């Protein structure tokens, strides 16, 4: 059974990321689709995924904003928009957000 | 005699005009050696499809073995044309004037 | 996660089965329904004549049966 | 007919394809952009002169090869005789005939590359 | 390979002179002798086994 | 045969192709076999030189089947015809050679 | 596996071929009268376009031999509509 | 309607061949550790799409020493070979159906190396005539033994028609009878195209493009479809010659079906093949065939035709 | 019009004919030859001789493909020729096509003509014959006659292949 | 004795190749003939009809040949068709 | 005029070779970047072959003069990007002998150490390259992959991933982070389970034998006098290694062996490195 | 308007070359080895669309990672000439960026600008494989912002 172990893993994904419309939006724009777990929201918007049982490095990730000093920060994105104090907690710097 | 019989025979002609009358390069004389079994073999092919010489039509192909056969042995003709005097071109083999 | 492979091969699947589904239906369609008749030999080719000249519509397929003779 | 249609459309495809590619994408020719590609630095200067390959005495062998490849392609319709014992003695002919004139060929040196 | 350095000190802080042996240098100079009747692809083997990098052999 | 061994040892190398008449694959007949046997068995043994001016008005029978010589003059003859009162407009093709 | 399907297959072709000689008698009893029925119409035709020559003899065998040949070809479709000679010739040589 | 077949043959072909690319780079990448493309669009179904626009769009290099005529032929004469040499493929039905289908088979698939040949030689350069000349060698030795493995398995199938290989492989597959031959052949068709072990025509490594190094743009892109649409076409061509699958006389579906997955499962070998093993050296190549596999093919050849005589399973002609 | 179709195909075989004849660069002449090779099938492909039509192709591919691989090796130059640049083949390539534009239409024009034999233009579509071939091609049957009835040719022919082999290293031993 | 199984064995380690063509080559001439089935091959091929088997005329003492093609006497083949 | 020779041999001609000369970079994939090489080639085999170099020469030596010896340091670092903390020991032991100055028990150990972990780095750069380079790709990802582990060792414990600049003279610049040695003994057990795996994708595969076995051979006294060292002297039989010859720092209490080859020619050299993957295992 | 058509057609040819822009294999010193690492398959290049092309005549960025030196500058300066338009060229590493270590010998060229008309600058000694990483994609947001049919239809 675990085929459709598998299957409804995929399921409670698409569920997951509040429907198919965020569903879509994560995998047009983040290109991931694995929940987490919101460890925290930055001021800026960044949402702070983690997930602990994961390949050492996909353990850590940020959904980032879609809107940072002005610019549109939909699907065009960059890795310097995460503020200081979560980059330490991101890079494995530190295991405390 | 129809017209495909004919520009077949003609075609034999102008390779004859090639073959003989020569140029710098017995490569490409050798090369009109080859083609000048073109117009013979679709010569040949041409007339026992139209007369039904069911025997016959093993002639071609028969023709056509032997035909690179001569190019086969003209190929290495050239070799050592070029393993001797470098180049191709049918002027420097002269020694034999003597 | 192998799984992303299959969308790739996914549409190439469908791909490959585009001619083979074209060819077969274009076949049933313009041949009367029926398979294209196929002519390796000339008694095939002999025969396709045949109905040809008796379809009358001139269309080798379209096959009269005993309705067509008393 | 259909052959020729085949024929046809696949060449007239292929034409635009080359023609749009050569035509649509805005060139800029500066002659070094021209010049031939030797990894980085420019040529000697040549690369129409005789490159001696090795492998010739095999090169016209495969001529041969292929002349008799010819021959033994009508077995699919000569297995359709009505006299197997004289087809097949010469069928086998041709392949030991083969083998024969590789075997030459292979023990003579021959296959062996020129150093 | 054998890396090795030849330092040759002043006295003062800083060096006079530091040559480096590069195991790599002398290496390629054989480069010849191995690839003898051997074809152009074979030198490209011949280049991977040898374990050049020409930091070291350049200096 | 200059020194013929065919006839001597009695073994066939060539003869089975010589002709067109000859027994060919699966009874295939040739496109001339009904011409090229009168005219074997008409020149047979009676003499090369006893044989251009006696089995002549046949042999020419046979020539003309290979290549339909003066039969497709008569062919050119008609259709040239065709091209010269079709432009005048006297005749017109009966429906058989329309459809 | 091969060598048993191999030999059905040839039984099938035996069939296959028995069907067809069977009814090869009156596919022969057709292609006679047509290329009869082709050949007069052409001669029949004949004296119409040979009526105003000034040497020309209808009907006449191209061979000195009496026996009758296999019609050519170019003389059965000689007149007929371009297309239809265009299947004739190369139907079968271009069928596909 | 014919015209309708005839692309309904060639743009879903191209598709096909334009999809490769992307599910070799994502099959290489897979057996890698790595991911593949991934970002353009979804599961990185847009790369192809992505990298066919910046080629045809792309600067196409004109080399001045290149002789032009010869140039822009190499590329039509790629891809025209290519597609044209789909079309006796039978496909549930064949779009083009010839007593002599394999032959026809042979002879694009000889007319294709003229493609590299002419491109090699129009480039003028050092790394041009190098991989055209190693072009000659790699395909010198392989029409040899090409012929007579075609011509073994065909034996015992009646004909020449690719038709009639569906009625043959009805009850078992081909290969079950000729497996020596069926390595032996898929060894060469992976050869034939240039592809694995066999690709020292290119050789990046060695030749840093070989006879593509002065080809830019679509013609370039045009060398990518040719080399590309003779892997589909090769592997289909295996496939129907060595494991036929059933025909069920009313729907064509069936066979296309299971035919199309053949084709993808060889395909995949292919890309299989190409991450595993490292790359030949044209003398060995030569070597390889013409003093262990060609001495094969003719005891080979002699077991297959003295087999259908001696157990009285000569197959039929008609 | 495709009704003399084989009057075209029948052409464009010389018109390669003659551009290879007229000793180009021989890699050029290569593919002089090969175009005429090309057309030449489609003649006898129309005539009914497929297989024929196949293997003039497909040997004389592979006899062509040698051919090229020897003019790079060690019979080309630094500075090819080509059809248009040395006026010596350049005069050749234009005595060709008008020497057939000349006669082709001197044969369609009078459809009689006398030039060594006499020919009837009309159409090669002419000859053909009303014939029925059954269930088996004769093109191909009396190839495969070859093994049946044709034993001395096979004989003679196959030994004379391996004294092909023979010579062609005999000649090349290089002491 | 010793020298051939030896040559044999030093073969079938130097090469394993040529010795398995040369094997499977070998076979290939030699049991055409020890086949009790090439009689029947030709059989087969003789048995199937390209040709029309054209009638031929009656003239008394023929009992071999039947006049109809249903007739008992005449060439059976029903050992091909168990075959 | 003049009569043909009277022995029937013509004087033989003037030579009229036209050997092509092609220069295997400084661009091509093999050609790593700044390889000039200009070799006489008649078809497909190479004659002579003169390896132009100096696309890549830096003035280090030149630089040094004007440096102090701790800012020389990075220039070793930078000299052999492949053996970073090996390029800083030789520097390190060099100043240390003329300072007449021993490192600490500890730093000596964590030099060996880490010094042994870099001839990972290096044996599977040459290996996996070396299978790049063959035409086999799949080879050079895989350990890419754990070799890019080690790097975070690297920068675990001085910064940078590459350059170190970590092993000084008289010691190393720093002690290890807390856990690190745990994170080696973590690597170092998975590792064995891929070298392996690389033998198992090689070492017994026909095709890369052949381009392997047998290939480029170099004998045992011609190898010695052309000045090669390392694995040109232990591949070819050799039984010569710094490490135990004259062992410096503390390599003297590690037990490990050193492969040694027979026939010499490429094929030995890649086991010989591939065995000193697993040997430096046990040092670690 | 035309303004309209020419924009869509104007993001259609960028995203074409954004996504599938080919790095040379042109590495130099220190600095390409770790960009190998990108390539390796912790950050796997690829999957961003690149691919690893050697043959200046196919490829579009240039990688210059590692010291340039004064005898390879005219090889480099080829090399780049070969590359077809769009072509453009990434300093990566210090010592491309105007000499890096090295920036005062006698046989390096101070910067590999003055050479090639030089493109984003990723600086690092070496930048990490995921350093440069961002300077690839950071030049795709540069192909993403050109205009070309813009000054065109405006021209
Ligand atoms: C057989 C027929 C051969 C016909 C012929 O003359 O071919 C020349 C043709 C061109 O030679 P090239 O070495 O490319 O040199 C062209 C320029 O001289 C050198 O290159 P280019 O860039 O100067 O070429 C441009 C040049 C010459 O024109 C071309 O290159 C255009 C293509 C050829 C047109 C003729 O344009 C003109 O001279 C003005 C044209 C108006 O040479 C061939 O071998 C082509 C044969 C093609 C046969 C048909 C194949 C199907
Ligand atoms: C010296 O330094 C070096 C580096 O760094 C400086 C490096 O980093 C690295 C490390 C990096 C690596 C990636 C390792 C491997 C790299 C090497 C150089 C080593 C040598 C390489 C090999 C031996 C293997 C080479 C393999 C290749 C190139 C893969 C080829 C196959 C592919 C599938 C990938 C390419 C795919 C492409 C281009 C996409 C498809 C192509 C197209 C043209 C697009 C489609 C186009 C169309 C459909 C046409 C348009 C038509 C349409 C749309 C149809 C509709 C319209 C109509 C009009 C019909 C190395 C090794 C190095 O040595
Ligand atoms: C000869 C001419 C032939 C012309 C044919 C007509 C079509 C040609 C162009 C086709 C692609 C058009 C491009 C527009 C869509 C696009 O790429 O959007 C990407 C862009 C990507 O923007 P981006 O560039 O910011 O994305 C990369 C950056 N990150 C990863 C951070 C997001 O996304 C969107 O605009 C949304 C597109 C989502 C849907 C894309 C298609 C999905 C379905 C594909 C099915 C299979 C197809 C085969
Ligand atoms: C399939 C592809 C379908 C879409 C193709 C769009 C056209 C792309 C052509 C290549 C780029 C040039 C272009 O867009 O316009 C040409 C125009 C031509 O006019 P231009 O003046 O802008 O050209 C560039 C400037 N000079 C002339 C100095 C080189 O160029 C540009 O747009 C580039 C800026
Ligand atoms: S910038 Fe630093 S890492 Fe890069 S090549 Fe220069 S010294 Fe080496």
């Amino acid at each position: 059974m675990e085929l459709v172990q598998v299957l409804r893993r995929g399921l409670q994904q698409v569920s997951g990321h509040g429907g198919l419309r965020g569903y879509l939006r994560v995998l047009f724009r983040a290109n991931d689709v694995r929940v987490g777990t919101l460890v925290g929201e930055d001021k800026y918007g960044n949402k702070y995924y983690e997930d602990n049982k994961q390949f050492f490095g996909r353990h850590r990730w940020v959904i980032y904003t879609t809107e940072m000093n002005g610019r549109d920060t939909f699907w065009d994105v960059d890795g310097s928009m995460v503020p200081p104090e979560w980059h330490r907690w991101l890079h494995c710097m530190t295991d405390d957000p | 005699m129809p017209l495909v019989y004919m520009n077949i025979i003609m075609a034999f002609a102008i390779a004859l005009a090639g073959l003989l009358m020569y140029r710098s390069h017995l490569m490409s004389s050798l090369l009109c050696l080859e083609g000048m079994m073109l117009s013979l073999f679709i010569m040949s092919t041409l007339i026992i499809l139209n007369t039904h010489f069911t025997l016959a039509n093993m002639m071609p192909i028969i023709l056509l073995v032997f035909a690179a056969c001569e190019a086969a042995l003209g190929l290495s003709l050239l070799v050592m044309v070029s393993n001797t005097y470098g180049t191709d071109y049918v002027q420097n083999l002269n020694l034999l004037q003597c | 996660m192998w799984f992303e492979i299959l969308p790739g091969i996914a549409v190439m699947a469908a791909c490959l089965f585009i001619p083979g589904m074209a060819t077969a239906h274009i076949h049933k369609f313009t041949n009367g329904g029926k398979e294209k008749r196929v002519a390796h030999f000339s008694y095939q080719w002999n025969l396709m004549e045949r109905d040809r000249c008796i379809s009358g519509v001139n269309r080798y397929h379209v096959t009269k049966g005993l309705e067509n003779i008393d | 007919m259909n052959i020729m249609l085949t024929l046809l459309t696949n060449v007239t495809l292929a034409s635009l394809l080359v023609l749009i590619a050569f035509w649509l994408p805005q060139l800029n020719a500066y002659s070094e952009k021209t010049s031939p590609y030797e990894c980085g630095f420019d040529p000697m200067g040549s690369a129409r002169l005789p490159f001696s390959m090795k492998f010739f005495l095999v090169a016209i062998t495969f001529l041969l090869f292929d002349l008799e490849i010819a021959l033994l392609l009508p077995l699919p319709w000569a297995s359709q005789t009505n006299n197997l014992k004289t087809m097949l003695t010469m069928a086998l002919f041709l392949l030991i005939l083969l083998a024969a004139s590789l075997a030459y060929e292979w023990t003579q040196k021959g296959l062996e590359w020129a150093e | 390979g054998e890396f090795g350095v030849y330092l040759v000190s002043d006295g003062s802080s800083r060096p006079y002179r530091c040559k480096i042996k590069a195991p790599g240098f002398a290496h390629l100079a054989g480069l010849d002798k191995m690839s003898k009747g051997h074809m152009l692809a074979d030198v490209v083997a011949i280049i991977g086994t040898q374990d050049i990098v020409f930091g070291e052999v350049d200096r | 045969p200059f020194f013929d061994v065919q006839k001597r040892l009695g073994l066939d190398l060539d003869r089975w192709m010589t002709i067109q008449s000859a027994e060919q694959p699966h009874k295939i007949p040739g496109r001339c076999h009904a011409f090229e046997k009168e005219w074997i068995e008409c020149a047979h043994g009676i003499g090369g030189i006893r044989a251009e001016k006696e089995c002549k008005i046949e042999f020419d029978d046979f020539v003309e089947c290979l290549l339909r010589q003066k039969t497709m003059k008569r062919l050119s003859a008609i259709k040239r015809q065709r091209d010269k009162l079709i432009k005048e407009g006297k005749y017109t093709p009966p429906p058989h050679h329309l459809g | 596996s091969m060598m048993k399907w191999n030999r059905e297959r040839r039984r099938l072709q035996i069939e296959d071929f028995e069907a067809r000689i069977a009814l090869m008698p009156l596919f022969q009893a057709e292609k006679d009268r047509r290329v009869l029925q082709m050949l007069r119409e052409n001669l029949e035709e004949e004296a119409i376009i040979m009526k105003d020559v000034p040497d020309w003899k209808v009907g006449e065998s191209v061979f000195h031999t009496t026996r009758w040949v296999t019609p050519m070809m170019g003389e059965l479709y000689g007149l007929r509509t371009n297309e239809e000679i265009l299947s004739a010739t190369y139907g079968f040589i271009w069928y596909t | 309607m014919f015209m309708i077949n005839i692309l309904s043959l060639i743009i879903p072909i191209l598709l096909a061949v334009a999809f490769l690319t992307l599910v070799e780079r994502k099959v290489l990448g897979y057996m890698q550790l790595r991911k593949g493309p991934n970002v353009v669009g979804p599961y990185g179904l847009l790369q192809p799409i992505a990298d066919a626009l910046k080629l045809v769009t792309k600067e196409p290099l004109r080399p001045g020493t290149s002789s032009i005529s010869m140039f822009i032929i190499a590329p039509i004469l790629g891809l025209s070979l290519a597609l044209t040499m789909w079309v006796p493929l039978p496909m549930p039905y064949p779009l083009i159906n010839m007593n002599l289908g394999v032959l026809f088979m042979l002879a694009m698939s000889s007319l294709a190396v003229y493609s590299i040949l002419w491109s090699g030689w129009a480039s003028n350069s050092k790394y041009a005539l190098i991989g055209a000349l190693r072009a000659v060698a790699q395909t010198i030795s392989y029409e040899v033994t090409l012929a007579i493995i075609l011509l073994s398995v065909l034996l015992m199938n009646g004909s020449y028609t690719l038709s009639t290989l569906i009625t043959t492989q009805e009850h078992i597959w081909m290969i079950f009878t000729s497996w020596p031959l069926a390595m032996m052949w898929f060894i060469s068709t992976l050869a034939e195209t240039n592809r694995a072990p066999f690709d020292l025509t290119e050789g990046e490594s060695e030749l840093v493009s070989g006879f593509n190094v002065e080809y830019a743009a679509g013609p370039f892109a045009m060398f990518f479809m040719a080399e590309y649409a003779n892997i589909i076409m090769m592997n289909a061509f295996t496939a129907i010659l060595f494991l036929g699958a059933s025909h069920d006389p009313h729907t064509p579906e069936l066979y296309t079906i299971n035919f199309v997955l053949k084709t993808l499962a060889l395909t995949i070998t292919f890309l299989w093949i190409r991450a595993s093993y490292p790359r030949f050296r044209y003398d060995q190549l030569m070597h390889l065939l013409w003093k262990s596999f060609l001495p094969l093919t003719l005891a080979l050849c002699m077991w297959h035709i003295s087999l259908p005589i001696m157990t009285a399973s000569i197959p039929p002609q008609s | 019009m495709t009704m003399y179709i084989a009057f075209i195909l029948s052409t464009i075989f010389v018109i390669g004919f003659v551009g290879f004849s007229s000793k180009p660069s021989p890699i050029y002449g290569g593919l002089g030859l090969i175009v005429s090779g090309g057309v030449g099938c489609g003649i006898v492909l129309n005539f009914g001789g497929s297989f024929l039509g196949l293997m003039v192709f497909l040997i004389y591919l592979g006899g062509m493909l040698v051919v090229f691989g020897y003019t790079t090796a060690m019979a080309t130059e630094m500075y090819p020729e080509v059809w248009v640049s040395n006026k010596t083949v350049f005069g050749a390539f234009v005595s060709g096509l008008m020497m057939e534009f000349c006669m082709v239409y001197y044969a369609l024009k009078e459809e009689e003509v006398e030039i060594i034999f006499k020919f009837n233009g009309l159409g090669d579509w002419v000859i053909y014959d009303t014939g029925d071939s059954g269930f088996f091609s004769e093109e191909a049957m009396g190839i495969a006659a070859l093994y049946s009835y044709g034993t001395w040719l096979v004989i003679v022919t196959g030994w004379s292949l391996l004294i092909g082999v023979v010579v062609i290293m005999e000649i090349t031993r290089g002491n | 004795a010793g020298r051939i199984a030896s040559f044999l064995k030093n073969a079938w380690a130097k090469e394993p190749v040529l010795v398995a063509s040369f094997a499977i080559g070998g076979l290939a001439i030699i049991l055409p003939s020890l086949s009790p089935y090439t009689n029947y091959a030709i059989r087969i091929n003789r048995a199937t009809p390209y040709n029309y088997p054209v009638p031929l005329r009656d003239d008394g003492n023929m009992p071999d040949v039947p006049s109809h093609p249903q007739d008992p006497q005449g060439p059976s083949l029903e050992w091909l068709k168990n075959l | 005029w003049k009569p043909p020779p009277w022995n029937d041999v013509d004087p033989p001609k003037d030579t009229l070779v036209s050997n092509l000369t092609l220069n295997f970079g400084p661009q091509h994939p093999a050609a790593h970047g700044v390889l000039r090489l200009v070799m006489e080639l008649s078809g497909e085999m190479v004659r002579k072959c003169d390896p132009h170099i100096g696309l890549l020469h830096r003035g280090t030596e030149k630089l040094i003069e004007y440096k102090t010896y701790l800012q020389a340091l990075p220039y070793f670092d930078r000299l052999d990007y492949v053996s970073m903390m090996c390029n800083e020991q030789a520097y390190s032991l060099a100043v240390e002998k003329l300072l007449n100055i021993q490192p600490p028990p500890r730093a000596q150990w964590i030099r060996v150490l880490f010094g042994e972990i870099t001839r990972l780095l290096n044996h599977i750069m040459a290996v996996t390259t070396h299978a790049l380079d063959i035409g086999a790709m799949t080879p050079f990802f895989w350990m890419f992959e754990e070799r890019e582990k080690m790097f975070e060792f690297y920068e675990r414990v001085s910064g940078a991933r590459m350059h170190a600049a970590y092993i000084r003279p008289g010691g190393v610049h720093q002690d290890l982070p807390l856990g690190l040695l745990d994170d080696i003994y973590e690597f170092s057990k998975n590792f064995s389970f891929r070298i392996d795996e690389l033998e198992e994708m090689l070492t017994n595969n026909r095709i890369w034998r052949n381009r392997t076995v047998d290939i480029g051979v170099v004998t045992a006294e011609d190898a010695l006098n052309y000045g090669f060292s390392g694995v040109m002297l232990r591949g070819s039989g050799i039984q010569w290694d710094l490490r135990k010859t004259q062992p410096y720092d503390v390599y003297d209490q590690v037990e490990f062996d050193v492969p040694i080859g027979s026939r010499g020619d490429c094929y030995d050299r890649y086991l010989c490195r591939v065995e000193e993957m697993r040997q430096s295992l046990r040092i670690i | 308007r035309g303004e309209y058509v020419v924009a869509k057609l104007d993001d259609l040819v960028n995203w074409a070359r954004r996504s599938s822009l080919w790095p040379m294999t042109f590495g130099l010193a220190c600095c390409a080895v770790e960009m190998m690492h990108m390539a390796a398959p912790r950050y796997d290049m690829d999957r961003f669309g690149v691919v690893f092309r050697a043959s200046p005549r196919q490829s579009d960025v240039m990688i210059v990672a590692g010291t340039l030196t004064n005898k390879m500058a005219p090889a480099l300066r080829k090399v780049y000439d070969q590359m077809p338009e769009p072509r453009y060229v990434v300093s990566m590493g210090s010592c491309a960026n105007g000499g890096g270590y090295y920036h005062y010998s006698y046989s390096v060229v101070r910067g590999c600008d003055r050479i090639v008309p030089v493109d984003i600058y990723v600086p690092g000694c070496p930048p990490t494989a995921e350093a440069l990483l961002y300077g690839i994609l950071q030049l795709q947001r540069k192909i993403k912002r050109e205009k070309r049919l813009r000054i065109w239809y405006r021209r």
